[PDB]
């Protein structure tokens, strides 16, 4: 076993296409547990400012009945037989994935089946979920990350799709009437923008069958996005009650494909993620985690890499205190800059070995490799192996390094969001001034 | 006094644009010729009238400094 050799004897996703368009994918490896969904190419990036929020309200309301399985029996069904189901909907990808036991994986597809395809969308049941929509959203304002994020995604994507958050303005929550979701539900839920994949012990062919016997009536064989644009601003919601400052700043980064993800992805590695409960504190390789650790000037940091098709965000988001948020900004930016202009060996080799863990160790369990086999069918229009991820980590080096840096991060206006106590924030100016370098 | 603790503020949403994206010159003769007599409007009642003053008074004292430099009783 000599780790290569591993990679190499990694089961193959299978991969096969109904005539309606349903890509059917698996993954038989050895487990007697599976996980089947059906990962929807709709969301807030498909929606209209009327229609923003209706992706939402189709996940909510998918699971609570279906003409075939009125209302509880659904759950009903879903319990008895031990299954979990769960459904998860973000501004460009929805799925609906029910992890159960491979012996029952006939009745799963079935049930599937039911919840794309036939939904209830009960008047009432409307009402009772706009209202359970309103207060989560309510909820969500309490959620610091999540609305720092959104900030973010307005204020960098303005004016376009992207924009629109996922649960949608409380307004439209609102006014979403049933005539609104149905048709929502009969133009992005059409079968060529399907994708039914499944994990755990689950034979292939069983699985074509079980589609062409269950999802065969479905859409035939136009809406598809438009390319959005990068705006370099920020938004300062000044809340001096809040007791720490989220604060998320990010530049446009790769598309989905768009092979330059691989050495970002490692530069990202190397600035890594830091917070206040971690281990060796004052030794961790990362600068800014040592420098924090010594100092205490940072709560959480972490660097994140949201990815859409045509375009995407490439960023660090930290959480500290009202003291502490320029010398955030000082060393975050000195890092972008220093692994822009030097990057050396060691450092590289280190965020090599760090993606290599991440995607290995991301692999585990039949839920999150059936969201990666959805999720690859959809973006980069194939499951791209182990092996190959290996092979594109290999040959990046600290020239690569410095050159996709030099071409995302140098010299480039970002995209701030911050949230709390953030006037020791420093304003636009001096932040877009951090992302060049006289000393280069 | 320095930032971080100027004072306290709270539901303030603050939108802005980077400097390379927008226009440094957004309608410089558009907008900056009316705003400027609008602005000039509004002082010029309170700032010409002194200075008017002066310059009666200057007209008056260098004609009459000239009247009195002269020739008339003799
Ligand atoms: C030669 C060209 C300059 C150069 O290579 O500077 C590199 C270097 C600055 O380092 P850097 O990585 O280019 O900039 C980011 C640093 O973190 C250093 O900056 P920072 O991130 O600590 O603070 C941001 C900002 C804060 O502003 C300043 O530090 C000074 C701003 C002065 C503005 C003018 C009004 C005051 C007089 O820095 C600057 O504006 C540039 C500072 C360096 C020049 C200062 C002297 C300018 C004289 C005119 O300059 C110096 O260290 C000073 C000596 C050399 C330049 C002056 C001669
Ligand atoms: C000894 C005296 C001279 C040396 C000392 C000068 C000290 C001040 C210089 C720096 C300074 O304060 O610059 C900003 C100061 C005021 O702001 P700004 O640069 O006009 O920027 C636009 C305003 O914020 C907003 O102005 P706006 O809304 O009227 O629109 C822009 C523009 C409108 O201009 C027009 O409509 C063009 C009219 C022809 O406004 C102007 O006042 C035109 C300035 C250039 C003529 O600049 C000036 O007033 C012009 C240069 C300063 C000397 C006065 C010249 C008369
Ligand atoms: C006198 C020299 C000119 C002073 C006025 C112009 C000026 O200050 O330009 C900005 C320049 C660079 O400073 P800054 O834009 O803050 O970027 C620092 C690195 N991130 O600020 C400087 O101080 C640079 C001056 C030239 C070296
Ligand atoms: C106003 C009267 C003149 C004031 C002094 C102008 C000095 C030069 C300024 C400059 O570089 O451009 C001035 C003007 C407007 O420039 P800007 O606001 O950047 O808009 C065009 C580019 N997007 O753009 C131009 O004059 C030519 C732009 C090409």
């Amino acid at each position: 076993a000599t780790y290569a050799q591993a990679l190499q004897s990694v089961p193959e996703t299978q991969v096969s296409q109904l005539d309606n368009g349903l890509r059917v994918a698996s993954e038989q490896s050895s487990q007697p547990t599976c996980t089947v969904g059906v990962w929807i190419d709709a969301g807030s990036r498909y929606e209209n400012e009327k229609n923003n929020g209706a992706g939402y309200f189709v996940e909510h309301l998918a699971f609570k009945g279906t003409k075939n399985r009125p209302g509880s029996a659904l759950e009903k069904e879903v319990e008895s037989m031990g299954a979990h189901l769960n459904a998860y909907s973000t501004r460009e990808h929805t799925a609906y994935y029910i992890k159960a036991l491979s012996k029952d994986l006939p009745k799963a597809v079935e049930l599937l089946a039911d919840i794309v395809q036939n939904c209830s969308l009960e008047d009432s049941q409307i009402e009772k979920e706009r209202d359970v929509i309103l207060q989560e959203l309510q909820e969500n304002d309490s959620s610091m990350r999540d609305v720092v994020f959104d900030y973010l995604h307005a204020t960098a994507f303005q004016g376009t799709p992207l924009a629109q958050s996922v649960e949608g303005p409380s307004e439209n929550v609102r006014k979403l009437s049933r005539a609104d979701l149905t048709e929502y539900v009969s133009q992005h839920y059409k079968a060529p923008r399907m994708v039914l994949a499944a994990a755990g012990g689950v034979e292939h062919r069983q699985l074509l069958d079980l589609a062409q016997k269950h999802f065969s009536s479905l859409s035939g064989t136009v809406p598809a996005f438009t390319p959005c644009r990068f705006t370099g601003s920020e938004i300062r919601h000044r809340d001096d009650a809040l007791p720490l400052a989220h604060v998320a700043i990010a530049v446009e980064g790769p598309g989905w494909a768009n092979p330059d993800n691989v050495p970002l992805q490692v530069a990202n590695a190397i600035i890594g993620h830091y917070d206040s409960t971690y281990g060796g504190g004052t030794h961790m390789s990362s600068t800014l985690a040592s420098v924090a650790a010594t100092r205490k000037l940072c709560q959480s940091f972490q660097t994140f890499n949201i990815c859409y098709a045509e375009t995407g965000l490439l960023g660090a988001h930290f959480v500290c205190d009202n003291m502490s948020i320029d010398d955030m900004m000082f060393f975050l930016q000195g890092q972008w800059m220093r692994l822009c202009t030097s990057a050396t060996e060691s450092e590289v080799v280190r965020g090599k070995n760090i993606l290599r863990n991440a995607l290995v160790s991301h692999l585990d369990g039949t839920t999150p490799v059936c969201e990666d086999i959805g999720r690859s069918l959809l973006t980069y229009g194939r499951r791209i192996p182990l092996a190959e991820w290996e092979s594109r980590i290999a040959e990046v080096d600290a020239s690569v390094v410095r050159e996709v840096c030099s071409k995302y991060f140098y010299d480039q206006c970002p995209a701030v969001a911050g949230l709390g106590p953030i006037e020791q924030l420093p304003d636009y100016n001096r932040i877009r001034s951090g992302m060049f370098w006289l000393r280069f | 006094r320095e930032f971080g603790h100027l004072t306290r503020m709270r539901h303030v949403i603050t939108y802005s644009l980077s400097p390379f994206e927008q226009r440094a010159f957004p309608h410089y003769f558009t907008k900056g010729i009316p705003n400027v007599l609008r602005r000039t409007r509004a002082c010029i009642l309170r700032v010409a009238p002194p200075f008017v003053v002066f310059y009666l008074v200057y007209t008056w004292g260098t004609q009459e400094f000239e009247k009195s430099k002269r020739k008339n009783p003799a």
